[PDB]
């Protein structure tokens, strides 16, 4: 789970290990909130996310933001 | 009878294709780099003079 996917310019220490986090809710069906504190990186930790789901459950699915 | 199901091409999404796909879409990326640079406005001069 600690691994980055087809993604450029990696992550950081705890951008890392939030990938994992993520990676590791997603793996046991769970949801969650990233209620990092700001500057965290946390959209690049949920793109991360993204590619990370993408290479490696299957395929990518239409996932869809919502935000101000 | 005016039937009109649309199976006819049932296109599904593959791994071989995922990276083929990804390819383009870094092209994409390389395209974008020409939204990023930018270039001028282009504002326009005065209205015609009056000469009565
Ligand atoms: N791990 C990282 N490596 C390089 N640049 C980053 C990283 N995380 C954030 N940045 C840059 O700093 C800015 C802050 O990221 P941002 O998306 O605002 O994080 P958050 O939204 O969680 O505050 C972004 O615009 C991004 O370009
Ligand atoms: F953490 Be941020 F401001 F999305």
């Amino acid at each position: 789970t600690p691994i980055p996917l087809l993604l450029r310019g990696q992550l950081r220490e705890y951008q890392h290990i939030g990938l994992d986090w993520l990676v590791t809710m997603y793996e046991k069906k769970l949801n969650g909130i990233l209620a990092d504190e700001m500057g965290l990186g946390k959209t690049i930790q949920t793109i991360s996310l993204l590619a990370h789901l993408a290479c490696e459950k299957g395929n990518w699915g239409p996932h869809l933001i919502i935000v101000p | 009878r005016r039937k009109g199901p649309h199976c006819e091409r049932p296109l599904t999404q593959e791994e071989l294709l995922r990276e083929a796909k990804i390819t383009e879409e870094l092209n994409l990326r390389s395209l974008e780099t020409y939204e990023r640079l930018e270039a001028d406005k282009k504002k326009q001069v005065h209205k015609k003079r009056k000469c009565p």
